[PDB]
This record gives structure tokens, C-alpha cells and sequence, in this order.
């Protein structure tokens, strides 16, 4: 039996050498072209244990996206461990592209195709792939954006549901579009719009899935973040090179008893807590013009308070869970 | 473990090398 | 429920301030006196999951014994990362004493009292203790010495039996005494004696337990180490402050189908050792004169199984990572935060 193994995974993408956008520039040097001849092979009569919570693929992707950001988005000033660095901090073009992860010779990527697979334990429908599907490396909190949808129904996953410290990764089966804009011509004022009925419908469906997990006798409540760094109190993300911090109170205030768009007030910030490592970075003020991103919300990161009522709040922070939300169906094994 | 030297020495023995804590173990 | 948590464990012991033996000296400064008023409380109707393979108590003990050795046994020369240090390297008195680990305020040590508990999963007989039982921090390979015996029968434990890369920790239920001596008046030549019939009986009983795990149709073979550092190819240990490397071929060459009363293992006292504390090498001074002798209870073993067909499983002596030594005693314990 092929054993799980850590190796040198390589990336593949449709990056273009003539595209100055920073993911493209990074991928042009770091990645090969997307597999022109993909091959999925069903492994008949194989059952394989997976563990999405202990998957080195996640650590590898994390290191790569850290490198992409570090090379691409230069802050004017950076503070880590009481030491300050300053450097040129030009504005850049920034729009994530799908990155595939591929196993080199001697190794295989196993993929779990069981429907509503919870992320750990035995998988009875296993295939090998040369590379993963293309994953856009979106760095964000609270909401998972532009990812892959669940096929049949919403799925919730946790390393341990009974442990209130463990993040719950929600995988939606229907996307909710969110359009975030800093309008052309307060240069830091921005907003996001999304369908109210679609969002409410989504919360209602997640609540059902949480009740399945925690008990039919439970009443499910969503409440806003309990506090901490602005990056995790707000839905934070990068749009067009600018760091958006969007107030998500309206997204996460809900119970099962009760305009047409939800509008989230946002701010573009120059001084951010870094996700790559503990420290702070300051960037230049916003570029001029319309700054706009239209994204599919495809997942959520939640925490549960713990203590007949269960309260859930937006979470995230560790971007490894973002990568995990896409990598959960894969593992790398050594062919022996 | 010095994993490479471990792999080096065990390879010479016709075996794989792996750390056993801070020691080299041949397989 | 109360959650597993990492805290600042403190140690307790019967160390004496007047005893210059190095564990005693270390414990005199690092530990408190053994609990004069131990209290074990049964937690009625409580089932608790344990995971001996991910227990921070193990990491804490490991760091403590590293510190004990680093303070106590100074090599004349030490080579790490291509850098050399040299220093005074006095000979010392060395005989491990039992150390207890205790939880401070706000935390509790849970103990699993299920018989033949395999180390992971639910325990139905859980108690709380203020401190662990007294554990002698014996640093050794292949054989576990002066430890705690299983109560009713041999138990084998692994993080994953089907994974041939994972060490198998054997807990015996009957000790086998092993006497190791460098005779008074080749100063580096030593040997170990143990009962042949007792050792053979032990291998036979372990084999039965391995068969239980791997399949009745399997034939069980023990073979010596496949190689590597001498520390793990031999049964290595410290006796009287000297590093003994004992050839264990005779202990680990066995099959089911079969004179002398005692097994005599040839040993050497070595001055140049691969360190267990950290990757590097150290040189100590030549052995003291006089009889150097230790009589120990073999209470466990560390084994590896050869990966894969065809009907046969081969087991070899292993060890190396001293965390498994600590784990062999700490497997019934975990620390939780009282919340
Ligand atoms: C196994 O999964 C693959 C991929 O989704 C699917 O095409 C196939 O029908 C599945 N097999 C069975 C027996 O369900
Ligand atoms: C997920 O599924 C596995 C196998 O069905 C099960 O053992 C586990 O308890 C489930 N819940 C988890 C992993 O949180
Ligand atoms: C968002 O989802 C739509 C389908 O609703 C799809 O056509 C589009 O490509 C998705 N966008 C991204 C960035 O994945
Ligand atoms: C999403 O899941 C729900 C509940 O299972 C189902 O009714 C709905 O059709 C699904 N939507 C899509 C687009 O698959
Ligand atoms: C899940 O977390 C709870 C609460 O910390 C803990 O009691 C339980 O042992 C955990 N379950 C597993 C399987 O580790
Ligand atoms: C988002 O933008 C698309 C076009 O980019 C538009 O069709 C849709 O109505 C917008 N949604 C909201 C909530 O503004
Ligand atoms: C589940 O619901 C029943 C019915 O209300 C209640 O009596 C019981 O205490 C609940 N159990 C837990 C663990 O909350
Ligand atoms: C977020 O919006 C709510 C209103 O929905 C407001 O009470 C709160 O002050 C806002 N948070 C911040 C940090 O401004
Ligand atoms: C989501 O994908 C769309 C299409 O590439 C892009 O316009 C948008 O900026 C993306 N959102 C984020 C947050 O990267
Ligand atoms: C639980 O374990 C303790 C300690 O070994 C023992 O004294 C007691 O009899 C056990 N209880 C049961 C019901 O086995
Ligand atoms: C060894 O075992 C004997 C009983 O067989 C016991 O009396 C003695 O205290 C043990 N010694 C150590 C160091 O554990
Ligand atoms: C150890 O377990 C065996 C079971 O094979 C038993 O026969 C033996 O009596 C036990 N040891 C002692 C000292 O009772
Ligand atoms: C420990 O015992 C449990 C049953 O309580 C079992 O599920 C688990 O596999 C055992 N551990 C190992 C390493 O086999
Ligand atoms: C045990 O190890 C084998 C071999 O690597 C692996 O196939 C299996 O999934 C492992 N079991 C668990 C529960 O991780
Ligand atoms: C070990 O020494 C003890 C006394 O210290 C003695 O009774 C026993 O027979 C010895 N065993 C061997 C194998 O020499
Ligand atoms: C260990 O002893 C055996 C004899 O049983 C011998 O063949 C072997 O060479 C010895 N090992 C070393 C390193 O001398
Ligand atoms: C079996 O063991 C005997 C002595 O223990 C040994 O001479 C023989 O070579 C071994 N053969 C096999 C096939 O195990
Ligand atoms: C085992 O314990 C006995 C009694 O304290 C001691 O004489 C002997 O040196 C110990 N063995 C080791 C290897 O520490």
C-alpha cells in the first residue's frame, strides 16, 4: 500500500509571460503550463483513508502563496519583531489565477470522489490525478471566494465539531455573488453588494446542516465576530491590489425567526496585520478610478461559541484553512 | 538525524535511511 | 467538557540534597518533593479520548531529560553543525531516580485505568491524579529498562500497525533481569547476562501478540537491526556514567520452531557517541576503573516491522527517539485545562 508522503510538488497554470499581473508573473517563473493531457484513473476496489486536517499539500501551497505575495506586493514599510524594513512599494495589478498542484515522478495524488465526504476517514471512490484542479489562491477571511462548490448539497467540515476551538469550513453548493466597489472619484470608502434573499436562503440552509450536526433540539444563531484584529472582525480581502475591510455584521446576524440588496460598508486600509507572518505592513494610498471585484462566495469559515442554543460567528485567519477548503479531497502518496 | 548522510550511508549498505530521532536508521 | 491543553508541568521526586548523583542534583533544583498527599479521584460515568502519540507531556519530559543530561554529563568535545566545543569533562555518579510530573492550578492530569488500553481512543475508567507515577528517565535503545509492567498480559502499541514505519512499543507483564558488567581490572570490554529461558519465553509471548495483530496465518520472525548508527544497532544505555553498546544479535534472532542457561551479550564502553539530545557527536573520557555494574529489569521493547506478502512478518529492535521511551510510561496520561 502506497503510504502518504511529503515531496516536492510543482505547480501548473495558464499564466502568461506577457501579463504583468502578479500571479501571472509569479507563475511564469514558478509553474509549468497546465497539464495538456490530464489523466484521471479510477482505482477500482480501493478504499483509502484521508485526513484533510493533516495534509502537507496545504503547507506547501501556503508557502507558495506566501512567496507569491512576498515577491509581488511590496509594502513601503514592514515591521516584524521590532525591526523595520522600508522599500519601494509600487502599486501592482492583482487578480488571482487558478494554480494546479502536481506530483512529481515516484508520487501520486489520490483524490477522494465520495459525495459529501467529511474530509477524514475512509474513501471508497478513489482516483489518481496528475494534478489537482485549478485553485485560485484567494487570501481572505470569513468568506471563501471563487472556490469550488459542493456538488449535491452544502457540506460542513471540522477537525472536531465537539471542540469549539476548531474552525468549521462550510462548502456551499450554490454560489452567492458579491460585488465590491471603491467608486471612481473619500478614496478609502468602499462597499459590497449582494442579494439579500440569496444570502438569507444560504444562512437558512447552513443552519439546517449545523442542526444535523449538533442536534435537532438546537436553535441555531449567527452573530458577528466577537472581536480581535480588524482582518478577522471584518470580511477582509484584496481587490485590485487594495486591502478591503468589509463590515459583515449584516451577513452574520440571523436567527430562524423573521431592501433587496445587502450593502456592506468597507474601508480600504494601508496598514495591515500580515497573514504571512506575525507583523504589520504599510502600503501606499489607493489607486484612482473604479476598483471593483465581483466574486462568488463559495464557502465560509465559522466558529461556534460552545458552553439549547448554538451561536456561530464568522472566522478564518489561518489561510491554511482556505487552501484546505479546496485541497480536502487530495493527498500525496509515494508509489512503492 | 543528518538525513542525507544517513541516506548516504544506508544506500551504501543497499538500504534506505531514515531518522530515528537524532540517529540514523537503515531500512 | 474539559479540553486537552499544554501547560507548565512541574516535577516531583525523592531526590536528596546530599546525594551528588546527577539525577539527584538536577531534581534538587528542578523538582519539588514527591507529593506527600496523593489523591486519585475516579471520574464516574466519564469516557475520555486519549492519544498517546500526541501527548505534550512527552515533549515536556523529553526537554527535561535533555536538560538533565546537558547539565550533568559534560563531554570533553562536542561537534554540532560542523562547530566544535571543548570543555572540562569530569566523570559523575549516574543512577536514574523516579520523577513524577504534576499539573499546576487550573489543570488536571487524567489517567486511563482501562486494562490493556491500546493508547488511543475512548477510555471508560478515567481518574484524575495530581501527579503521574514515578518514572525513571532511562535513556536507552531497543530495550526499555526499569519501567512499569503491564498488569495482566503483554500489550503492544503502535500509532499505526499497518504502517511499517511506525515503532511498536511492547509492554511486558513479566520483567527479565539483565546484568551488565565491565569487570574490575581491556577497560572497554563489558558484557550482559540474562536468563535464556526467560528471554525465549518472552519472545514467544510477544510473537503471539504480534500474531493477534497481524494475522493467525502469519509466521513471526525476529531478526537483528538492519543497520544504522551503533546506538540503534546495539542495545545502548548508560550504566554508572559510562556508555554501553551491547550486541543484541542473540536477543533478536528467533523463529517459532526452536544449550546454556544464560545469554551473554558482548558489550563495549564507547567514548565517542552520537548524541540523542540533538544531532551531533560527543567524546567523553575513558572509563573509570573498578567494577562497573548495572542490574536492570527489561520491562519493554521497541520494535519495527519490515514492510511488504508473503505470509511472514519480520520484527527488529528499534528505538532511537527517546520520546517513545517516555511514551511507554506516559501513555495512560493527558493534561486538560479545568474550564
Ligand atoms: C466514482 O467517482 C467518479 C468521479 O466522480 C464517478 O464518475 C463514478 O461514477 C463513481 N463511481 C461509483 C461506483 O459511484
Ligand atoms: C467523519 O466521517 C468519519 C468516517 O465516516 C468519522 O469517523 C468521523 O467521526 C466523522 N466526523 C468527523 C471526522 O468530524
Ligand atoms: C462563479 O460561478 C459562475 C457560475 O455561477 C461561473 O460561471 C464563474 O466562472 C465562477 N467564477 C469564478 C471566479 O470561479
Ligand atoms: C443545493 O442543495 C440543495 C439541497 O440539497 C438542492 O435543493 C439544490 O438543488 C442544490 N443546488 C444546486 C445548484 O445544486
Ligand atoms: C473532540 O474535542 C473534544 C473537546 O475538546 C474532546 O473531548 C474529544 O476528545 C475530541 N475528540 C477526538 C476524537 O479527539
Ligand atoms: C453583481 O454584478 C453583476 C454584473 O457584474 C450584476 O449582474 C449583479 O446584479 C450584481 N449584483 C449585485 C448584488 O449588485
Ligand atoms: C437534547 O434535547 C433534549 C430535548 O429537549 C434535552 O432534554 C437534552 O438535554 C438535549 N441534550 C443536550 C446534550 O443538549
Ligand atoms: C459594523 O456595522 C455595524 C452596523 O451594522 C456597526 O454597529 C459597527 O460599529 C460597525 N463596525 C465598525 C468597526 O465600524
Ligand atoms: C473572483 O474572480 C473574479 C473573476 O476572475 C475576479 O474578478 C474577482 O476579483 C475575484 N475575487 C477575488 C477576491 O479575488
Ligand atoms: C477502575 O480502575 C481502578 C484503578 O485500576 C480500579 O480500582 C477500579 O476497580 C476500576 N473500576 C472498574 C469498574 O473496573
Ligand atoms: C525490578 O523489578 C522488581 C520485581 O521483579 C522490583 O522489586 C524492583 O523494584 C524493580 N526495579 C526497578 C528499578 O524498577
Ligand atoms: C503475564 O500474562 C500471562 C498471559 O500470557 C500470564 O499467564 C502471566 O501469569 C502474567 N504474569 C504474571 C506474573 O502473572
Ligand atoms: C485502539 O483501540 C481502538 C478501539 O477502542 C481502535 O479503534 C484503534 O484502532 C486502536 N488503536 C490502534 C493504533 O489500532
Ligand atoms: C496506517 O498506515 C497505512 C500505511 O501507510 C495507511 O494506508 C493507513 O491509512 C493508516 N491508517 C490510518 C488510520 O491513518
Ligand atoms: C543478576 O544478578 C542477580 C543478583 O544481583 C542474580 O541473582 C541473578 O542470577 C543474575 N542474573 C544473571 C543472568 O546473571
Ligand atoms: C554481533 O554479534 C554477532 C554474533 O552473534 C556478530 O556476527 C556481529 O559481528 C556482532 N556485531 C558487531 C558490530 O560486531
Ligand atoms: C529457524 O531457527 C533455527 C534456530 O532457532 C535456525 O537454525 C534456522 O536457520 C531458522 N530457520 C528458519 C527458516 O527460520
Ligand atoms: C535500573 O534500576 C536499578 C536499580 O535502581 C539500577 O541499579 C540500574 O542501574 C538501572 N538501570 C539503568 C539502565 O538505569
Amino acid at each position: 500500500v502506497w503510504k502518504e508522503a511529503t515531496t516536492t510538488l510543482f505547480c501548473a497554470s495558464d499564466a502568461k509571460a506577457y501579463d504583468t499581473e502578479v500571479h501571472n508573473v509569479w507563475a511564469t517563473h514558478a509553474c509549468v503550463p497546465t497539464d495538456p493531457n490530464p489523466q484521471e484513473v479510477k482505482l477500482e476496489n480501493v478504499t483509502e483513508n484521508f485526513n484533510m486536517w493533516k495534509n502537507n499539500m496545504v503547507e506547501q501551497m501556503h508557502e507558495d502563496i506566501i512567496s507569491l505575495w512576498d515577491q509581488s506586493l511590496k509594502p513601503c514599510v514592514k515591521l516584524t519583531g521590532g525591526s523595520v524594513i522600508t522599500q519601494a512599494c509600487p502599486k501592482v495589478s492583482f487578480e488571482p489565477i487558478p494554480i494546479h498542484y502536481c506530483a512529481p515522478a515516484g508520487f501520486a495524488i489520490l483524490k477522494c470522489n465520495d459525495k459529501k465526504f467529511n474530509g477524514t476517514g475512509p474513501c471508497t471512490n478513489v482516483s489518481t490525478v496528475q494534478c489537482t484542479h485549478g485553485i485560485r489562491p484567494v487570501v481572505s477571511t470569513q468568506l471563501l471566494l471563487n472556490g469550488s462548490l459542493a456538488e449535491e448539497e452544502i457540506v460542513i467540515r471540522s477537525e472536531n465539531f465537539t471542540n469549539n476551538a476548531k474552525t468549521i469550513i462550510v462548502q456551499l453548493n450554490e454560489s452567492v455573488v458579491i460585488n465590491c466597489t471603491r467608486p471612481n472619484n473619500d478614496i478609502r470608502q468602499a462597499h459590497c453588494n449582494l442579494s439579500k434573499t440569496q444570502w438569507e436562503n444560504t444562512l437558512e440552509q447552513i443552519a439546517i446542516k449545523l442542526k444535523e450536526q449538533f442536534g435537532n433540539n438546537k436553535t441555531i444563531i449567527f452573530n458577528p465576530s466577537s472581536g480581535g484584529d480588524p482582518e478577522i472582525v471584518t470580511h477582509s480581502f484584496n481587490c485590485g491590489g487594495e486591502f478591503f475591510y468589509c463590515n459583515s455584521t449584516q451577513l452574520f446576524t440571523w436567527n430562524d425567526t423573521r431592501g433587496r440588496n445587502i450593502t456592506l460598508p468597507c474601508r480600504i486600509k494601508q496598514i495591515i496585520n500580515m497573514w504571512q507572518e506575525v507583523g504589520k505592513a504599510m502600503y501606499a494610498p489607493p489607486i484612482r478610478g473604479q476598483i471593483r471585484c465581483s466574486s462568488n462566495i463559495t464557502g465560509l469559515l465559522l466558529t461556534r461559541d460552545g458552553g439549547g442554543t448554538e451561536i456561530f460567528r464568522p472566522g478564518g485567519g489561518d489561510m491554511r484553512d482556505n487552501w484546505r477548503s479546496e485541497l480536502y479531497k487530495y493527498k500525496v502518496v509515494k508509489i512503492e | 538525524x543528518n538525513l542525507h548522510f544517513c541516506q548516504l550511508r544506508c544506500k551504501s549498505l543497499g538500504l534506505l535511511g531514515r531518522c530515528a530521532x537524532t540517529y540514523c536508521a537503515c531500512v
